[PDB]
Protein backbone atom coordinates (compact mmCIF):
# COMPACT_ATOMS: atom_id res chain seq x y z
CA UNK A 1 0.00 0.00 0.00
CA UNK A 2 2.98 2.33 0.48
CA UNK A 3 3.48 4.40 -2.66
CA UNK A 4 6.47 3.65 -4.92
CA UNK A 5 8.14 1.23 -2.49
CA UNK A 6 8.36 -1.32 -5.32
CA UNK A 7 7.38 -0.12 -8.78
CA UNK A 8 6.15 3.22 -10.13
CA UNK A 9 2.37 3.39 -9.86
CA UNK A 10 -0.18 1.07 -8.32
CA UNK A 11 1.36 -2.33 -7.58
CA UNK A 12 -0.21 -5.68 -8.46
CA UNK A 13 2.37 -8.50 -8.42
CA UNK A 14 6.09 -9.19 -8.42
CA UNK A 15 8.30 -12.03 -9.64
CA UNK A 16 11.80 -12.81 -8.33
CA UNK A 17 14.77 -14.01 -10.37
CA UNK A 18 18.34 -14.97 -9.54
CA UNK A 19 21.62 -13.41 -10.63
CA UNK A 20 25.31 -14.36 -10.22
CA UNK A 21 25.51 -12.29 -7.02
CA UNK A 22 22.13 -10.63 -6.68
CA UNK A 23 18.38 -10.65 -7.19
CA UNK A 24 16.18 -9.25 -9.96
CA UNK A 25 12.58 -8.15 -9.39
CA UNK A 26 9.88 -7.91 -12.06
CA UNK A 27 7.12 -5.59 -10.83
CA UNK A 28 3.71 -5.45 -12.51
CA UNK A 29 2.09 -2.02 -12.31
CA UNK A 30 -1.30 -0.49 -13.15
CA UNK A 31 -1.36 2.94 -14.83
CA UNK A 32 -4.52 4.86 -15.79
CA UNK A 33 -4.67 6.93 -18.97
CA UNK A 34 -7.02 8.54 -21.52
CA UNK A 35 -8.71 10.96 -19.12
CA UNK A 36 -11.50 13.48 -19.70
CA UNK A 37 -13.09 16.66 -18.34
CA UNK A 38 -16.13 16.66 -16.06
CA UNK A 39 -18.05 19.08 -13.86
CA UNK A 40 -18.39 18.04 -10.22
CA UNK A 41 -20.36 19.02 -7.11
CA UNK A 42 -19.85 18.27 -3.39
CA UNK A 43 -23.40 17.23 -2.46
CA UNK A 44 -26.96 17.13 -3.79
CA UNK A 45 -29.89 19.07 -2.34
CA UNK A 46 -33.30 17.42 -2.57
CA UNK A 47 -36.50 18.23 -0.66
CA UNK A 48 -34.50 20.16 1.93
CA UNK A 49 -32.08 17.28 2.60
CA UNK A 50 -28.39 16.97 1.71
CA UNK A 51 -27.12 13.78 0.07
CA UNK A 52 -23.44 12.72 -0.03
CA UNK A 53 -21.97 9.77 -1.95
CA UNK A 54 -21.03 6.58 -0.14
CA UNK A 55 -17.87 5.66 -2.08
CA UNK A 56 -17.48 7.69 -5.27
CA UNK A 57 -17.97 11.17 -6.67
CA UNK A 58 -20.74 13.11 -8.40
CA UNK A 59 -20.05 14.06 -12.02
CA UNK A 60 -22.15 15.68 -14.73
CA UNK A 61 -21.56 15.44 -18.47
CA UNK A 62 -23.53 18.68 -18.88
CA UNK A 63 -27.22 17.90 -18.42
CA UNK A 64 -27.52 14.93 -16.06
CA UNK A 65 -25.65 13.84 -12.94
CA UNK A 66 -24.12 10.49 -12.01
CA UNK A 67 -22.01 8.84 -9.31
CA UNK A 68 -18.78 7.15 -10.38
CA UNK A 69 -15.75 5.67 -8.69
CA UNK A 70 -12.58 7.74 -8.55
CA UNK A 71 -10.18 5.65 -10.64
CA UNK A 72 -12.56 4.54 -13.42
CA UNK A 73 -15.50 5.93 -15.38
CA UNK A 74 -18.79 4.02 -15.44
CA UNK A 75 -21.77 6.33 -14.82
CA UNK A 76 -24.62 5.03 -12.68
CA UNK A 77 -28.08 6.45 -12.02
CA UNK A 78 -28.25 8.26 -8.69
CA UNK A 79 -30.37 6.37 -6.16
CA UNK A 80 -31.13 6.52 -2.43
CA UNK A 81 -29.13 3.36 -1.64
CA UNK A 82 -25.67 4.40 -2.89
CA UNK A 83 -25.88 7.79 -1.12
CA UNK A 84 -26.49 8.89 2.45
CA UNK A 85 -28.19 11.92 4.00
CA UNK A 86 -26.98 14.04 6.91
CA UNK A 87 -28.88 17.18 7.89
CA UNK A 88 -30.33 19.95 5.77
CA UNK A 89 -28.27 21.74 3.12
CA UNK A 90 -28.00 25.40 4.12
CA UNK A 91 -24.34 25.70 5.19
CA UNK A 92 -22.60 23.42 2.65
CA UNK A 93 -20.88 25.34 -0.15
CA UNK A 94 -21.27 24.18 -3.74
CA UNK A 95 -24.73 22.62 -3.41
CA UNK A 96 -26.84 22.09 -6.54
CA UNK A 97 -30.55 21.34 -6.85
CA UNK A 98 -31.63 18.05 -8.42
CA UNK A 99 -33.86 15.01 -7.89
CA UNK A 100 -32.97 11.63 -6.37
CA UNK A 101 -34.55 8.44 -7.70
CA UNK A 102 -35.66 5.61 -5.42
CA UNK A 103 -36.96 2.12 -6.25
CA UNK A 104 -39.45 1.63 -3.43
CA UNK A 105 -41.97 4.30 -4.45
CA UNK A 106 -42.35 3.10 -8.08
CA UNK A 107 -42.24 -0.49 -6.81
CA UNK A 108 -45.21 -0.08 -4.46
CA UNK A 109 -47.50 0.90 -7.36
CA UNK B 1 1.62 7.49 -10.63
CA UNK B 2 0.81 9.18 -13.94
CA UNK B 3 -0.24 12.44 -15.53
CA UNK B 4 -1.54 15.08 -13.14
CA UNK B 5 -5.33 15.35 -12.88
CA UNK B 6 -7.02 18.49 -11.59
CA UNK B 7 -9.28 18.36 -8.54
CA UNK B 8 -10.80 21.08 -6.32
CA UNK B 9 -8.98 21.35 -3.01
CA UNK B 10 -12.09 20.72 -0.90
CA UNK B 11 -12.75 17.31 -2.46
CA UNK B 12 -9.11 16.29 -1.99
CA UNK B 13 -9.36 17.29 1.67
CA UNK B 14 -12.57 15.27 1.95
CA UNK B 15 -10.77 12.24 0.53
CA UNK B 16 -7.96 12.75 3.03
CA UNK B 17 -10.39 12.76 5.96
CA UNK B 18 -12.19 9.74 4.50
CA UNK B 19 -8.87 7.90 4.43
CA UNK B 20 -8.25 8.15 8.18
CA UNK B 21 -11.71 6.87 9.15
CA UNK B 22 -13.64 10.11 9.67
CA UNK B 23 -16.49 10.41 7.18
CA UNK B 24 -16.52 13.27 4.67
CA UNK B 25 -19.73 14.63 6.23
CA UNK B 26 -17.68 16.19 9.04
CA UNK B 27 -15.37 18.33 6.91
CA UNK B 28 -17.96 19.99 4.68
CA UNK B 29 -19.77 21.53 7.67
CA UNK B 30 -16.63 22.95 9.36
CA UNK B 31 -14.63 24.49 6.51
CA UNK B 32 -14.15 27.89 8.15
CA UNK B 33 -12.87 26.48 11.45
CA UNK B 34 -10.34 24.26 9.67
CA UNK B 35 -9.13 27.13 7.48
CA UNK B 36 -8.70 29.44 10.48
CA UNK B 37 -6.87 26.78 12.50
CA UNK B 38 -4.55 25.98 9.58
CA UNK B 39 -3.70 29.64 8.99
CA UNK B 40 -3.08 30.29 12.69
CA UNK B 41 -0.88 27.20 12.96
CA UNK B 42 1.25 28.11 9.95
CA UNK B 43 1.67 31.67 11.21
CA UNK B 44 2.65 30.37 14.64
CA UNK B 45 5.23 27.98 13.19
CA UNK B 46 6.68 30.76 11.03
CA UNK B 47 7.01 32.97 14.11
CA UNK B 48 8.55 30.11 16.11
CA UNK B 49 11.19 29.51 13.44
C1 LIG C 1 -25.24 13.16 -20.79
O1 LIG C 1 -25.65 11.83 -20.48
C2 LIG C 1 -27.06 11.62 -20.58
C3 LIG C 1 -27.33 10.21 -20.13
O2 LIG C 1 -27.01 9.27 -21.15
C4 LIG C 1 -27.54 11.90 -22.01
O3 LIG C 1 -28.96 11.82 -22.05
C5 LIG C 1 -29.37 10.76 -22.94
O4 LIG C 1 -28.90 10.97 -24.29
C6 LIG C 1 -29.29 9.92 -25.19
C7 LIG C 1 -28.64 10.23 -26.52
O5 LIG C 1 -27.31 9.74 -26.58
C8 LIG C 1 -30.81 9.83 -25.27
O6 LIG C 1 -31.17 8.74 -26.11
C9 LIG C 1 -31.40 9.63 -23.89
O7 LIG C 1 -32.82 9.68 -23.95
C10 LIG C 1 -30.90 10.72 -22.94
N1 LIG C 1 -31.43 10.52 -21.59
C11 LIG C 1 -31.17 9.45 -20.83
C12 LIG C 1 -31.81 9.45 -19.47
O8 LIG C 1 -30.46 8.52 -21.21
C13 LIG C 1 -27.10 13.29 -22.46
O9 LIG C 1 -27.40 13.47 -23.84
C14 LIG C 1 -25.60 13.48 -22.24
N2 LIG C 1 -25.20 14.83 -22.59
C15 LIG C 1 -24.45 15.11 -23.65
C16 LIG C 1 -24.12 16.56 -23.86
O10 LIG C 1 -24.04 14.24 -24.42
C1 LIG D 1 -15.71 28.97 -8.42
O1 LIG D 1 -15.05 30.20 -8.71
C2 LIG D 1 -15.85 31.12 -9.47
C3 LIG D 1 -14.99 32.33 -9.74
O2 LIG D 1 -15.17 33.33 -8.75
C4 LIG D 1 -17.14 31.46 -8.72
O3 LIG D 1 -17.95 32.26 -9.57
C5 LIG D 1 -18.57 33.33 -8.83
O4 LIG D 1 -19.88 32.95 -8.37
C6 LIG D 1 -20.56 33.96 -7.62
C7 LIG D 1 -21.86 33.36 -7.16
O5 LIG D 1 -22.07 32.07 -7.71
C8 LIG D 1 -20.74 35.21 -8.48
O6 LIG D 1 -21.35 36.23 -7.70
C9 LIG D 1 -19.40 35.68 -9.02
O7 LIG D 1 -19.59 36.77 -9.92
C10 LIG D 1 -18.68 34.55 -9.74
N1 LIG D 1 -17.37 34.98 -10.20
C11 LIG D 1 -17.10 35.25 -11.48
C12 LIG D 1 -15.69 35.68 -11.77
O8 LIG D 1 -17.94 35.15 -12.36
C13 LIG D 1 -17.88 30.19 -8.32
O9 LIG D 1 -18.99 30.51 -7.48
C14 LIG D 1 -16.95 29.24 -7.58
N2 LIG D 1 -17.65 28.00 -7.26
C15 LIG D 1 -17.92 27.63 -6.00
C16 LIG D 1 -18.64 26.33 -5.84
O10 LIG D 1 -17.59 28.32 -5.04
C1 LIG E 1 -32.79 25.43 -5.17
O1 LIG E 1 -34.06 25.30 -4.51
C2 LIG E 1 -34.27 26.26 -3.46
C3 LIG E 1 -35.61 25.93 -2.84
O2 LIG E 1 -36.65 25.95 -3.80
C4 LIG E 1 -34.21 27.68 -4.02
O3 LIG E 1 -34.34 28.60 -2.95
C5 LIG E 1 -35.28 29.64 -3.32
O4 LIG E 1 -34.69 30.57 -4.23
C6 LIG E 1 -35.58 31.62 -4.65
C7 LIG E 1 -34.83 32.44 -5.67
O5 LIG E 1 -33.51 32.73 -5.24
C8 LIG E 1 -36.03 32.43 -3.44
O6 LIG E 1 -36.96 33.42 -3.86
C9 LIG E 1 -36.67 31.52 -2.40
O7 LIG E 1 -36.96 32.26 -1.22
C10 LIG E 1 -35.73 30.37 -2.05
N1 LIG E 1 -36.35 29.46 -1.10
C11 LIG E 1 -37.47 28.76 -1.34
C12 LIG E 1 -37.94 27.89 -0.22
O8 LIG E 1 -38.07 28.83 -2.41
C13 LIG E 1 -32.89 27.90 -4.75
O9 LIG E 1 -32.88 29.18 -5.38
C14 LIG E 1 -32.67 26.82 -5.80
N2 LIG E 1 -31.39 26.99 -6.47
C15 LIG E 1 -30.20 26.94 -5.86
C16 LIG E 1 -29.01 27.15 -6.74
O10 LIG E 1 -30.09 26.72 -4.66
C1 LIG F 1 -14.08 23.29 18.83
O1 LIG F 1 -12.85 23.99 18.97
C2 LIG F 1 -12.79 25.23 18.25
C3 LIG F 1 -11.39 25.77 18.42
O2 LIG F 1 -10.73 25.15 19.52
C4 LIG F 1 -13.87 26.18 18.78
O3 LIG F 1 -13.86 27.38 18.02
C5 LIG F 1 -13.58 28.49 18.89
O4 LIG F 1 -14.66 28.73 19.81
C6 LIG F 1 -14.41 29.82 20.72
C7 LIG F 1 -15.58 29.87 21.67
O5 LIG F 1 -16.37 31.04 21.46
C8 LIG F 1 -14.21 31.11 19.93
O6 LIG F 1 -13.89 32.16 20.84
C9 LIG F 1 -13.10 30.95 18.91
O7 LIG F 1 -13.01 32.12 18.10
C10 LIG F 1 -13.36 29.73 18.03
N1 LIG F 1 -12.26 29.53 17.10
C11 LIG F 1 -12.42 29.53 15.77
C12 LIG F 1 -11.18 29.31 14.96
O8 LIG F 1 -13.52 29.71 15.25
C13 LIG F 1 -15.24 25.51 18.67
O9 LIG F 1 -16.23 26.34 19.27
C14 LIG F 1 -15.23 24.15 19.36
N2 LIG F 1 -16.51 23.48 19.18
C15 LIG F 1 -17.03 22.64 20.08
C16 LIG F 1 -18.36 22.04 19.73
O10 LIG F 1 -16.45 22.37 21.12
Amino acid sequence: KRVDFCGKGYHLMSFPQSAPHGVVFLHVTYVPAQEKNFTTAPAICHDGKAHFPREGVFVSNGTHWFVTQRNFYEPQIITTDNTFVSGNCDVVIGIVNNTVYDPLQPELD
Amino acid sequence: AGAALQIPFAMQMAYRFNGIGVTQNVLYENQKLIANQFNSAIGKIQDSL
